[PDB]
């Protein structure tokens, strides 16, 4: 009942982000404005009938 | 690495605390890269009402 | 009740791959380790209230 997950540390995709939003994402994180980072992990079950 | 279109996110992980203690599973380095996985353990329950 | 479902040979994005993720894809099918082909097939259904 215990698994050892162990992700890779290097990113699955390049970074999808337009220099557009990025620069949203700087000039957000460049004021009193408070963001949390996102730590998202999904366990996902396989099917049972 | 190359220009801005390739931007790529690599993740190390540090424990809390004392990094050299017992209670931590050790991470097993990149066969291809170089550098610790990302260690998750899970502790998973079978029974379902 | 038959549908003729006909997907396009050309892939739908440029396959997002890291180099260093693709890197790990090579060095994972040059060994005696096994992985699998994934074949996901997604038939959604409209809502129905």
């Amino acid at each position: 009942d215990i698994l050892i997950v162990r992700f890779r540390p290097e990113s699955e995709i390049y970074w999808p982000i337009s220099q557009d939003s990025r620069n949203a994402m700087i000039d957000k994180l460049s004021r009193n404005t408070s963001v949390n980072f996102e730590v998202s992990l999904e366990f996902t079950r396989p099917y049972d009938p | 690495g190359k220009s801005q279109n390739e931007k790529m996110w690599i993740a190390t992980s540090e424990h809390p605390g004392d990094q050299n203690a017992k209670l931590w599973i050790k991470t097993a380095n990149t066969t291809y890269s170089g550098r610790p996985y990302l260690q998750v353990v899970g502790f998973i329950d079978r029974a379902f009402p």
